[PDB]
């Protein structure tokens, strides 16, 4: 029975409350076929150095249908979690590192599996054993309809000032990824003084004017523009990347969850993932 | 640490050039060429390779620090299992005369019960070639699914033998034994046969089909959608299963991203004029 950790991440992981019976309120996908949906134990309000009240909750999506998929495929069974400190997973230093988020579940055995849009990169790759990606991205910048910036060369964005916010997620790749190109050191820094705890969060805060712009994941600020007029994707994709499966290095589940995936992809399955959770919707 | 690797020539990604030595982007490589057909006799001409796929080399051979000695495939192409046996670049590797296979060699499930592939380094997959302006939606488009059911028929084909012909064959099989009498026997043959009215699409490789719409002249051949593509994937590195290389390997494609050393490569190799 495997231990699969999960994160909060529309349209890939949908999280709700159960209904009052503790089960899942019976809905149907934009094809009219039933949606597919596990009971998800997580902490409830993810307020900073605050205690972590478990409850079970309901979780559907993208990565959820690619995980019921993968356990009929493999034949194995499961129990899914949300990651307890609600982030991706980062290496922090303490002369000591520790990897925070799913990351850290995933090599402490809180977690077996980590089932989310997980961001191939380097860092993680050397701890931990990720599938072929099940889905191919990059990373866009989110700004409210009318807010123009060219992308990510804008000067707004690469001389910056306190007249224009701009930041991503804490412990995300995406925070990795400024961290770790010296060239991107100037936003890094504007950055850090205003990065959010969730893409939810940050979303909400373009929508309400607090942030000017969001750089993250192409494959959620798309679907999020997409949904909401107010909400506008600008500039090319950079940092091209993928989301993958991720395992210990040790798993025996390694081989046959890549071969899976080459396999969803070839057959037309993950296009018909991205039919029901990614692309169905335009303003 | 040295090392004996195969590659395929492919433009942009594996372009071979005449040697009295190898200068400037070029690395050696070797073609074995028969001597005649009454024969199993050849010798093996050096050329020079040079492409995405050589800086991707020289990258690794760089950091993860081996050297090797290039040659190019000459038993089929990418790779095909025929009678249950591998050839092409494919081959190479599952017979053990390669330890690695570089080149614009697409990652598949079948490919990957054999070989054990990097992490992909180009994102490609399965895109349509047309003259701007014509309406398909995708593969799944009627004019390719029920091809007979217009009047004239839809005219399309493929490179046969490779990944994209595979895929066909295994998930629209009525399109594909349409599709066997409009078999393009290259690239350069099958832009001809688009640019004269003698075929209507071409569904190959995406990675290779942007890369021809981006130098088209008069950029008159497009790709289908916003540059549209089934069965995402990527090129890979083809290792023999178990190797002690990949780890390494994978780590360092997975640095040159991170550092954007590949956005630079697709910018001097891939990024087109239209
Ligand atoms: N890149 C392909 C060859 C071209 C194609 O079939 O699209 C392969 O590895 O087979």
């Amino acid at each position: 029975r495997l231990k699969i950790v999960t994160i909060h991440q529309e349209p890939f992981v949908y999280v709700k409350p159960t209904l009052s019976d503790g089960t899942c309120k019976e809905e149907f996908t934009v094809n009219g076929d039933p949606v597919k949906k596990v009971i998800c134990t997580g902490p409830n309000d993810t307020s900073p150095g605050s205690p972590r009240h478990t409850v079970p909750q309901c979780c559907y999506g993208f990565c959820i249908d690619l995980l019921i998929k993968l356990a009929r495929t493999m034949n194995f069974t499961y129990e899914v979690h949300l990651v307890a400190d609600g982030k991706f997973g980062t290496q922090e230093r303490v002369n000591k590192k520790e990897w925070n988020g799913m990351m850290g579940e995933l090599l402490s055995g809180q977690a077996d599996m980590i089932v989310a849009p997980l961001t191939i990169n380097n860092e993680r790759a050397q701890y931990i054993e990720f599938s072929k990606p099940f889905k191919y991205q990059g990373l866009t910048i989110l700004v409210k309809k009318g807010t123009r910036i060219t992308g990510i060369n804008d000067p707004r964005l690469r001389n910056p000032s306190d007249k224009f916010i701009y930041a991503t997620v804490k412990q995300s790749s995406v925070d990795i990824y400024f961290r770790r190109q010296v060239e991107l050191s100037t936003m890094y820094r504007h950055m850090e003084k205003h990065n959010y705890e969730s893409a939810a969060e940050a979303i909400q805060a373009v929508r309400d004017n607090k942030l000017h712009a969001f750089i993250w994941d192409s494959a959620v600020l798309e679907f999020e523009a997409s949904q909401k007029c107010d909400l506008v994707t600008t500039g090319e994709l950079f940092f091209r990347s993928g989301f993958g499966i991720g395992m210990r290095k040790d798993s025996p589940w390694k081989q046959n969850v890549s071969l899976s995936i080459l396999k969803s992809h070839e057959n037309g399955f993950m296009e018909d993932l991205d039919k029901t959770w990614v692309r169905y919707q335009e303003c | 640490n040295h090392l004996s690797i195969v590659t395929l020539e492919e433009a942009p990604f594996v372009i071979v050039e005449d040697i009295e030595t190898c200068v400037r982007n070029t690395v050696p490589c070797r073609k074995f060429v028969k001597i005649n057909n009454s024969t199993n006799e050849g010798m093996n001409v050096k050329k020079c390779c040079k492409g995405f796929c050589i800086d991707i080399l020289k990258k690794l051979s760089r950091t993860v620090k081996f050297t090797y000695d290039l040659y190019l495939v000459t038993n089929g192409k990418h790779g095909k299992k025929v009678n249950n046996v591998w050839n092409g670049m494919i081959g190479e590797v599952v017979y053990q005369r390669a330890v690695m296979a570089v080149g614009s060699l697409t990652i598949n499930e079948e490919r990957s019960e054999v070989v054990d592939f990097s992490v992909p380094f180009v994102e490609t997959g399965i895109s349509v070639m047309v003259s701007r302006g014509t309406q398909v939606t995708g593969l799944s488009d009627k004019k390719f699914q029920r091809p007979h059911d217009y009047s004239p028929p839809f005219r399309f084909g493929t490179v046969p033998n490779g990944s994209t012909e595979r895929n066909i064959r295994n998930n629209y099989p009525y399109m594909h034994q349409y599709m066997t009498k409009f078999n393009q026997k290259g690239v350069e043959d099958a832009l001809v046969s688009l640019k004269t009215g003698k075929l209507d699409a071409f569904i190959y490789d995406a990675a290779v089909l942007n890369y021809k719409a981006g130098r088209d002249e008069g950029c008159k051949l497009v790709t289908i959608g916003s540059g549209y593509i089934f069965a995402t994937t990527g090129y890979g590195i083809a290792l023999q299963k178990g190797s002690p290389w990949k780890r390494q390997i994978d780590l360092a494609l997975l640095q040159f991203v991170g550092d954007g050393e590949m956005e630079e490569l697709e910018t001097l190799w891939l990024t087109g004029i239209c």
